[PDB]
């Protein structure tokens, strides 16, 4: 009697309910797990606060208009203001982490409209100016709000470019990603497990950024004659597995 | 055919062979519930 | 400004409370440690990994 | 025998492959006897040519250089004059590597290093000198040359090699990372500042070498042309990305040129054939 | 030094104060050690930077 | 060939030595352990940060004046500003805790002086007014700063009576408690191990102190001729099986 | 494999490896789990590049 | 890998093996009465 389409998913104290799931991916098919000895390099003792910070945390919700261009949260980064997560993200020297990552969009059986959902593991973002210039840390670490696409670009900041995915490369081929989309009549959700990929066992938290999850539209947003001509768009996010070590002062950060 | 090794460290060595342990579902269906072709994809 | 026996020497003050008595970097190739043993040697690598000790003999 | 393609005959099921999801994010593997009655055939091939060991197994040109011998009594900056040269090994300035690479994330191997190095004497010169070249391994933190004949030369902890002018020099070299695996793309910086680079890491590092014609100086001047290959072994590769679309502009930097709008080829009918 | 693979700081500061008996005055000193761990690890070998030269030596 | 004198105490990444020592108190002969499920009533999972919470934190020094009537500390009040412990505390509903509390206090084999190391569990302190005057949240939770009892007393404050323990009992039979001495002729600190007291299972960190550790001199401290008239007393405490629970947004409190 | 660090808990005893008298002569072992919780991992590594042999080779 | 030695003298060999027998304690603890890590260093 059960569903692909209706499901569950509880972590901590806080429980997410869909009945109109399309599946989920499970990144590059592998599910979060703690550092193990055999890779671990730091003789340092690691802290899991658990059910503290293994919850879901909701970010400031978006506005899909028939204009929009896309959205880009990075993460650590989007969750450091996060309860007890961005803490115990300030205070250690490093940390670990897989998420949950679940985008929300509901509508009417007369909207039509496709969202691509993708977590790109390292997207070095490219500059407004090109040449030799970097984006400057403030334009990556925006937190919450993350980078909204069609907002007018800023001199060491990245590009606006959907098309180019911020980075030199073409928006088709960001299939390659685990990636989920959003076609209203079908789907409500997509939702993806991301275990901890690095080259490093652990690492530093406010220093880089593991992946970065992407909500493009890919198709027009077309509502019903006299509907409201937009959408929220509602992403939510549990870390997975969290780990921290190098625990000390409180790491100052630029701003 | 035959090789040996002339040289003490293992960089010195020419190129590993095929892997043959390709597996493309990593990456063509990372789904966490199981879809079976022929069977509706969503229920 | 001259290499002198007394740069081996950290010095102590009676009665000060809650001051501090040193601080330096843990760059083991430079600053302090690059005259050292240790910082010497490690010198004629270019990787390094593992714990460090550092005893405090009070005379 | 591995088969290519079964036999398969007509059909009339409530089992309907033609009809998926790909709002689910998988590519289910339909093969033409899904939709098509098809015939037994063998596949009759292994694919070895595609494997990353083949694909990134080969010799590719790195970096073309230039060095001169001439009479350095009055210089006073031997670089400048091309007495010697250096070369900060990264495997992003020429572009046809690079975007090999690049299909890959994190990237593991040993390099093969194979060093040409051709001699041209364009202005007037009784013959061609047969010079030796010296190319030296600069770790971070060993001291730099500073002049073509220093002590540095001596190189007596540093790997070097000596080889001569239309001859080529051949040395492999370990996987010389920091961490388990070399970075393609790093989404990150060196320290929580507002002004440092974003992008370039040490956890890319694989040197610095310098070059120089050990022989003194005759009458002419004599120009080396350096040219360094790298063939990857042993390679380990992972997490496959997007191949670049836009041109290159800058060395370990995502960065596109602005100008750049029309990388898809266009019609006027998407009916046309 | 290369910031990316810094190792942090090292300080040091009293944690009551030093106290000093009858007839005894002045500073006091500290003796600082350093040494490796058997956890220790060093690769790459390299030229130093702590020994140079600007002609060969003679008898 | 080991003393009763020389000891360590290592708790995370913190380290204490002592080598004039007088061993150690382990109240009501009780060692700190986590909550059992026969005690459990929440029905919550209890969060547990481990080594970074519990770990040394020391708190700022005090001066020992021969004319000096003593100190009071709240617990776990006094701990509110410590790195992720204070963040723990107040960020969950419910907390429970014990303590390793080491009070420091070097000297000359010329002075004398007595100082008397006490742990209360329960000290409902006085009001400077008496009555029916009930002593101020603020005055009861002076954070890291403790109460100094030659301090001058405010309306609404406790009284400054150490020879009255601030509550209305005398000071000699303070030794019913878990105590310790701090004779300089012997002593050169004092470690008092805490578990936790108390007549529920778990409770609110903020709206209730289970114990306030007080260093009261009994001894005046008579320092050699020409020596310095002062000497610094140092407190240093470490969570032990620390628990939370009830997590949600920051717990918000007067001032 | 070699242990590079075991996994070490809190401590409370009598035995204060911290504590030393370098007027000996003597450098003793100490490791950090003498100073600090640890957790266990592997050496991954045996020292040849150090070797006089090679220092000197 | 493979080594034959293509000359009589010993000395024509290349290097020599890793020592495998490292000791630090000739020269960290060259006491004559044995410390051990945890006692008190003088009693
Ligand atoms: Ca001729």
């Amino acid at each position: 009697g059960y569903s692909d389409r209706v499901q569950q998913i509880t972590l901590g104290n806080s429980t997410i309910t869909t009945q109109e799931a399309r599946n989920a991916i499970v990144c590059y098919a592998e599910w979060p797990e703690y550092l193990s000895d055999n890779d671990a390099s730091d003789v340092n003792k690691t802290s899991k606060p658990d059910i503290s910070v293994c919850r879901f945390y909701t970010l400031d919700s978006k506005t899909w208009k028939a204009t929009s261009k896309g959205w880009c949260w990075k993460l650590p980064d989007a969750l450091k203001d996060m309860g007890v997560f961005g803490q115990n993200m300030f205070y250690h020297s490093l940390g670990r982490t897989g998420y949950t990552i679940h985008v929300q969009c509901n509508a009417t059986k007369f909207h039509s409209g496709c969202l691509l959902v993708v977590v790109i593991p390292e997207h070095q973002l490219a500059s407004h100016e090109g040449g030799t210039v970097s984006v400057k840390y403030k334009y990556t670490h925006p937190g919450d709000r993350g980078i909204d696409l069609d907002t007018v670009e800023v001199a060491g900041g990245p590009t606006s470019d959907a098309i180019y995915n911020m980075d030199g490369t073409l928006l088709g081929n960001l299939l390659i990603f685990p990636h989920q989309f959003i076609n209203m009549r079908t789907n409500n959700t997509a939702t993806i497990v991301v275990p901890y990929i690095n080259s490093v066992p652990i690492d530093s938290m406010t220093r880089h950024n593991n992946v970065s999850l992407m909500v493009v539209p890919i198709a027009p947003l077309n509502a019903p004659t006299g509907s409201s001509p937009t959408l929220p768009v509602t992403v939510t996010i549990a870390p997975m597995c969290t780990e921290f070590t190098g625990i000390r002062s409180r790491s100052i950060v630029p701003q | 055919y035959t090789v040996i090794n002339y040289y003490k460290d293992a960089a010195s060595s020419s190129s590993a062979g095929q892997s043959f342990s390709m597996d493309p579902s990593k990456f063509t269906e990372p789904v966490k519930d199981l879809m079976l072709k022929g069977a509706p994809a969503l229920n | 400004t001259n290499d002198n026996v007394t740069n081996y020497l950290i010095p102590l003050h009676a009665d000060r409370q809650n001051e501090q008595i040193f601080g330096t970097k843990l760059y083991i190739g430079d600053g302090v440690f690059k005259t050292t043993l240790l910082g010497e040697i490690a010198q004629y690598y270019t990787h390094w990994s593992g714990s460090l000790r550092i005893s405090l003999m009070y005379t | 025998q591995t088969l290519a393609s079964v036999s398969s005959g007509p059909k009339h099921t409530q089992s309907v492959p033609a009809l998926t999801a790909n709002e689910t994010g998988a590519t289910l593997p339909t093969r033409p006897s899904d939709n098509v009655e098809t015939r037994t055939t063998y596949m009759h091939f292994n694919g070895s040519e595609t494997d990353v060991e083949s694909f990134l197994g080969r010799a590719a040109c790195v970096h073309v250089t230039e060095i001169k011998n001439k009479n350095a009594a009055g210089l006073d900056n031997h670089r400048k004059e091309g007495l010697f040269n250096d070369w900060k090994i990264n495997l992003s300035s020429l572009v046809q590597l690079r975007k090999k690479l690049e299909l890959f994330t994190y990237v593991r191997f040993d390099s093969e290093y194979t060093i040409l190095a051709t001699a041209s004497q364009p202005e007037a010169s009784s013959y061609s000198s047969n010079l030796t070249v010296q190319a030296m391994y600069v770790p971070p933190g060993a001291p730099n040359p500073k002049e073509w004949d220093d002590y540095t030369w001596q190189s007596a902890s540093n790997p070097s090699v000596f080889f001569k002018v239309g001859e080529t020099s051949r040395f492999s070299v370990p996987f010389v990372g920091i961490a388990s695996a070399y970075n393609c793309f790093y989404d990150g910086y060196s320290h929580d500042d507002p002004d440092t680079p974003y992008g370039i890491t040490v956890l890319n590092h694989m040197g610095s070498m310098a070059f120089r014609v050990v022989n003194e100086h005759d009458v002419h001047t004599t120009i080396v042309k350096i040219r360094v290959y790298h063939r990857a072994k042993h390679v380990e590769a992972w997490i496959p990305r997007a191949p670049r679309a836009l041109p290159y502009v800058s060395i370990g930097r995502t960065n596109y040129p602005r100008d750049s709008k029309t990388i898809v080829k266009k019609r006027t009918n998407i009916k046309t054939y | 030094p290369d910031t990316y693979t810094s190792a942090g700081y090292l300080s040091c500061w009293y944690l009551t104060s030093l106290i000093l008996p009858p007839q005894t005055s002045g500073q006091v000193y500290l003796l600082s050690f350093i040494s490796a761990c058997p956890d220790f690890k060093l690769r790459l070998m390299k030229d130093t930077q702590t020994i140079s030269q600007t002609d060969a030596l003679t008898e």
